[PDB]
């Protein structure tokens, strides 16, 4: 990289932030799937959903 | 600051090189906050 100047500007997140990111939207799945719109929170069994 | 070369020093020296995961920098102090709207991305 260094040879000609080749600097990789890494992702603006740490690998963590996506990491919870992720979390959260696995957290969500159920939490969303039940009603339109982005309102209320569904954290329901997840098997139930 | 020994060995550089191109144009001349941006340097304001008097604390200390913060060392990052991004590196080094010279310029930044060390601190603790939290911001969620962050501007400068570094
Ligand atoms: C700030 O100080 C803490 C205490 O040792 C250290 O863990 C951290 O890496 C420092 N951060 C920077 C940017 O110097």
């Amino acid at each position: 990289q260094y040879v000609a100047g080749y600097k990789v500007l890494p992702p603006l997140m740490d690998v963590n932030m996506e990491a919870a990111y992720t979390s959260s939207l696995l957290g969500s799945i159920a939490g969303v799937g039940w009603t339109a719109g982005l309102s209320s929170f569904a954290a329901i069994p997840f098997a139930q959903s | 600051s020994s060995t550089m070369s191109q144009y001349s020093r941006s340097t304001r020296s008097m604390y200390g090189p913060l060392q990052t995961p991004v590196g080094c920098v010279l310029g930044l102090v060390n601190s603790s906050l939290f911001v969620e709207d962050c501007k400068l991305p570094l």
